[PDB]
């Protein structure tokens, strides 16, 4: 800020570095995760890092005197090294409530994100965590529904819900596309889904796909009494593509629609998030490319911040991988981002990955979806690890079935069923899981004839 | 602690909560027409005596407001034993319809008073 | 108006006291109840109240000149003592017609009651009553169905109308809102309402929540046969919200909408009451903040001001208090209002608090809804205070019934059909109401239940 | 909250009168001054206050149990007696921040103000101050424009601005009204504007009035070299009417239009001031009828409490009335209330009426209004008392000078002048004001016919 | 209005001609030129030009009991001869606010003068002044601009 | 061959009083009166919207009306709904409720309408499938006289 001009370079440190601070409960807070150079101290990695995601300049300007940039700067508060690391920093960056366009998750991740990754000083770079103040919170609509609306509006209590990936994803005719929903929704699942991928293409226009899969869904909601329905994908190559997708789906009355998030990009995403809520539509939201982003531990974003990210843009259902498959740690960071996806506060909690305390002032919470390889064994586990609010969506694990679909849909429902009834009984999910299954077999012969199949 | 019956309960507007009335209630509320000089008339329905929506879903718009005409308003009538034959030959004449009195304010322009006087068995 | 110049202050007075006036029909007159400051003779106060409302001006302006002030200016043409009071009189004055916007009931308060409150002449002024000419009135739509249309519609005849406001106003998720919804309607109540303070908050969004009323209202009428509604409420922060809101009371096909027409404001109120005619909607007034203005008899304005004001805005019900728990004079005043809500011509009369004769030229009626800590028990009161176009509203007077909200319903809905065949058998309701409701406990369980909870 | 049921009445004051509670940032507080009635103790009117005005039902009702009224109840938390006032006290009252609707002024005095002021243990009631939260705040636009914003449109600098309010209100035809208008701003005024009264009449209908302006004021622009404007007054009886004014405005490319918030209503007043914000149109507030509710210190609300409502819902300017003909202490809340409108962050300071510390995170700032029987003679102390930072009208100030119009507004453009130039040399304003002003009579001879005339 | 039906023709005169009338601020008030067939008296054409552009009906109907009539009749409260003119008068009449449609001239004139040019027991019928009430004039825009603001 | 009636004379009623009656008792005169066997009712050409009785109600009432007589009978019915109004936009208005509520047939008062409205109301009707009455209000005004005016065959064929 402020000037005696005099042209020329001069140098960060002094003035990013701020270990004095006290954080506003209006500021953003950052956690990076920095690599520096080798030679680069950690007091001026931390310093570049806030520098370079607010206001330094790589030359002094004489138009800083007509402000006071100080108001507006990023500061490094704080820096703590990272065990079983050389040279690898957490450092803390605040934010000022100012920089930041209200409802617009596009200019947060822009400022913040879009500029410091490329430093030079940096080896490697990756967002770990953002706190969220209330007074940026309530800017935004966030879930059209969320989690308890959702479940009032579908009449489903006490239990995960249950969903299925079609497959092929691409191949199928949209009648044929149709005729698989409806056997699959028929044998007790609630949802089917279209994949990432179904958008609209040469051998499944997307209208004749919504049409076809409407009348396949009221036809298995007619059949079994129980509120069903399939995401359909409104994911486009433009807002006006998109909209025209969500559109016909309210024409026809039911319930969900879905959106690529990450591909199909935030200002997207929160345009079709308010429509959803304008139009009584759930919203499922998928991830992909995500692993892009958020997979290797020493550059990115973490999927964490790209979970909070869709809260407030605005989704019913998000992916969040599964937590089978993987060692403690890797199994406790998910259970740390769902409670941020789900609860209306979440105090810090490094075991789990959780840099700062969040509160979300009441905005709904997001139904974790878990996807990928699953199959009724992991049913115990799944139903353990994330209770009741969770999807649960079995592609492989359906159409897999040896007598079809609807068997296959049967299996994944009884299987669901006998852990929820076990559990509410008292039995230990984790220690008595096998044995809750196998007692089911005995009366299930659909479940039976999956059990034999898998695992 | 009694919980309010659900099947069979469908209700007729005003005077509908209380007993049925008897003759004596009956021409009691009809004097109470004539006292204020409001025109008496009855109507009658076999079909449906509830509101429903078939033709249109609008607000305000409603199916089975409307009921059939017995004969016409009756006009200068001054004896409630008049009104209460007439109930007579309707119910012999419709024993399978409801039957409701309604009585006309001239001065109001208005339609201003119904009360069932007659259920079908059953109801 | 007219000149020879020569600036300068000069005084009001002769100009504006004009006890020799006769008022044309075509005058808007003012009854103020002005307290003077010490020293400020009557004629000054009543002068000072004219000019201040009108043309005065604080120093001589040339342009008065190229005008005829006379033909504009408000004129305080008679004066009256007001007993009981030391230094407080009744001002009358008259505005010609010229000075207000047609159709604008905004317009109207502005001109009248913009300026003059705050004169340092006064110590207190309040506006009790107006005479709204003929000429007037015809400019506006005034309610958008008004009394008889609304029980042609409702096909209710011959007693009071009955609601229920849902409780608590905050705190219940829209499906237990609606639950609660059903339950009361189905037990006999005509209508059950949305508290002046439930418009769209995080707890429950406002299209959730006209969604499961809507699904509550239409259940209860089919199951009783007989027609339903919910006071769904528009109030909003825009107008552009707030017709959205009636937009979507449209699509369901329900029958009335609500607003809270003080805090939303006139200039809202006239858009929703023209929308609502346009419609086929019926809309319930709220009150809310009334009391702010309307309670102290020394300075605002009497509560019958605010109600000739909703009556030319729009309006097809008006929250008019209890005439429960007060003495006579105010159950005059209550009464005095109701006539000038109800009727189409009310003649002036000082013991009811009506100081002008005031004609509606066929402007439809408004329907007083009785409201405020009324049960079972004011039955047979209220009946008789208010005769059959009313509607009576009881909140804690349902809900708070011991077998819940359907019992309560029953209990309300037999109480007030007794009383209505009682009067109509020739029975004193003022002598006998008590013996009325007793006699009908003797076959009503729900009703006996509820009188031994209250009074 | 929560049950074991059981019917029946109950009792308040513990529940709602909570003195041990801490409040938190995101709660709404407000400072009421109690009056109860006699025998009623003071915590037992704080806690009616409290639960009247939020979840307190007066009778027990089953499905407070289907909630936990707790988190949605209004608390009491702090009571203080009044000095000098028997039997007065300002209770504390604290509202969670989801009571509210975002974004809506109308629901937030719905909520606080709709109902308690009627409650009968209170003898008067009256709302004092309110703290708004910073996450609310966030929720609304505020002002379209702002102070800054308004300077750098206008190139305004270093100086109060000054307007003139056209008289008679009523009466000129729509030319003649614009030639006052040409007259006025062509001698050094900045604004002209329309009476609060003057929308759409029988002798000047709004269009006309519109037209002619825009030739004056474009006239008056070509002639000075100085950018003007007029108040273009959009005040209607519908929002739609509201809106055809305001599209007109912007047809003409002027700068500035007008609304009488509070005879217009707060829902009307957003929707404009978003469509202002939209189309880069300047909002001048005018507060016809506030004294109606702020006037009488037992009961009503205070005019800081509107003020801040209007710097909520938007507004570019507001008007404050004058400082003059009042003693220090009124002096005193009117500075106030002035830094409540203009500054960033204003501390609590009860020697100002300023019973919270409140905080706008950037929301513009709102231009005050002096105006109300002023002339040349009040310039010194006006421009002391408000700064530069405010807007100074004069209509009989300016229509009243003996040369008319152009002359008028040239004695009120060099008395301001010379004062500003006088206090930047480091002149004292208080002490030295007539004599600043009869030196600058010396060589302006408009000044000097000015001076003869007033005071 | 009102009944005690018995259907039937009836005659006018008695209920239209209402010589003792006096005139509301509000009412539509009509000056008709009436030349009366030859044998038609003065005070019958009157209630013939009121009755047949209001509510004359030429049978009883029944639902002339369901509202009060009067309030909605036009009424030939006043006729004077035509100097130089045999067998033609001037007849008074006036209809109620509520007959017409608000800021809707082609409603004025619809029910003023659409149906009783064609009355038989009538030679001819000119319609020579209206009176508009102030509270109807309200109901209308009037000029879009008018004398002075076109100059 | 819209509604199905063939080898007779319609058949139609004029609803009376024409001021006076509410919406509803106006509807229940309508349904009185098809039930019996006429073909329409209809609203009097003064019947447009007033005081007591605003158009939109009636409107309504008269749907109401005919689909009990309809359904009753068997035989299609309809009410000739007046959309004659002060404005081209509020006659619109009128027209296309008509349409929503999905009757056969509106009225309007081509004379006192005028030429200009009517030829904008019989292109809707065309567009929209409404049959449309129209009645010769205020021709007596011009062609009564032989000597002076335009005598009906005129009127007709415009
Ligand atoms: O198609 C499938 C799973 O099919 P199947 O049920 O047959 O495994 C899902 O889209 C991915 O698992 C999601 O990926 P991510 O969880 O990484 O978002
Ligand atoms: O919530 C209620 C009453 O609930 P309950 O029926 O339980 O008393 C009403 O809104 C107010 O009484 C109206 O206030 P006012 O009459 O002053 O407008
Ligand atoms: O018309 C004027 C002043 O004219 P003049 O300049 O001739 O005094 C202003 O609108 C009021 O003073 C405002 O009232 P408030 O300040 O109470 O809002
Ligand atoms: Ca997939
Ligand atoms: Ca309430
Ligand atoms: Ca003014
Ligand atoms: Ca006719």
């Amino acid at each position: 800020a402020s000037v005696g001009f005099k042209a020329g370079v001069k140098d960060y440190k002094l003035t990013y570095y701020t270990p004095e601070y006290e954080t506003l409960d209006t500021d953003i807070l950052a956690a990076f995760r920095v690599s520096p150079q080798p030679g680069v101290p950690p007091e001026e990695a931390g310093a570049a890092v806030a520098a370079e995601s607010s206001t330094g300049t790589w030359t002094t300007v004489w138009t800083d005197g007509l402000t006071n940039l100080d108001r507006y700067k990023g500061r490094c508060y704080h820096i703590e090294p990272v065990a079983g690391e050389e040279n690898q920093y957490i450092c803390y960056v605040a934010y000022p409530l100012d920089l930041f366009e209200e409802g617009s998750v596009t200019n947060m991740f822009t400022s913040i994100v879009g500029n410091v990754f490329g430093f030079k000083a940096l080896r490697a770079l990756r967002l770990e965590d953002l706190r969220i103040p209330v007074a940026y919170v309530k800017t935004f609509q966030g879930p059209p529904h969320g989690i308890q609306v959702e479940r009032d509006k579908l009449n489903k209590y006490g239990r995960p819900l249950l969903g299925c990936t079609i497959k092929p994803k691409l191949g199928l005719s949209a009648k044929n596309y149709g005729r698989a929903v409806y056997e699959c929704l028929r044998g007790g699942l609630d949802f089917t889904k279209d994949d990432e991928n179904v958008n609209s293409q040469p051998f499944m226009r997307w209208r004749d796909r919504f049409l076809f899969c409407a009348e396949a869904l009221y036809k298995a909601q007619a059949e079994t009494g129980e509120i069903k329905g399939h995401y359909l994908n409104a994911t486009a190559g433009t807002c006006e593509d998109m909209m025209k997708r969500a559109v016909f789906a309210r024409e026809l009355g039911v319930p969900i629609v879905m959106h690529d998030y990450l591909t199909g990009g935030f200002t997207a995403n929160t345009t079709l998030s308010h429509y959803c809520r304008d139009n009584g539509l759930l919203l499922h939201i998928h991830r992909a490319m995500h692993a892009v982003i958020d997979r290797q531990k020493n550059h990115g974003m973490h999927f964490r911040v790209l979970a909070k990210a869709l809260r407030l843009s605005g989704g019913d259902h998000i992916h969040s991988g599964t937590v089978v498959g993987k060692l403690e740690g890797e199994r406790d960071i998910t259970l740390g981002f769902v409670d941020l996806l789900r609860d209306d506060y979440t105090e810090k909690d490094r075991s789990r990955g959780i840099y700062f305390t969040q509160s979300w002032v009441s905005t709904p919470g997001v139904l974790p979806v878990a996807s990928g390889g699953i199959h009724v064994w992991h049913m115990p586990a799944l139903t353990e690890i994330f209770g009741d609010d969770s999807v649960l969506q079995f592609g492989g694990g359906t159409l897999g079935h040896p007598w079809g679909n609807a068997p296959g849909a049967v299996a994944n429902r009884v299987a669901l069923e006998a852990c929820v009834q076990a559990r509410n009984e008292g039995r230990d999910l984790a220690r008595e899981g096998n044995t809750i299954i196998r007692e089911a077999t005995k009366w299930s012969p659909e479940l039976a004839a999956a059990c034999e199949v898998w695992k | 602690m009694q919980v309010w019956p659900i099947l069979n309960l469908k209700k007729y507007e005003t005077l509908s909560y209380l007993p049925p009335l008897t003759t004596d209630q009956l021409a009691r509320q009809v004097d109470y027409l004539l006292n204020n000089k409001w025109v008496p008339c009855l109507e009658f329905e076999t079909d449906h005596g509830f509101v429903y929506r078939e033709h249109h879903n609008s607000p305000g718009y409603y199916d089975g407001r409307y009921w059939t005409m017995w004969k016409l308003p009756m006009f200068g009538c001054t004896d409630p034993a008049q009104v209460l034959n007439e109930l007579e030959e309707c119910k012999k004449e419709y024993p399978n319809a409801f039957i409701r009195i309604i009585g006309f304010d001239s001065n109001r322009e208005v339609q201003c008073i119904s009360f069932i006087a007659y259920k079908p068995a059953g109801y």
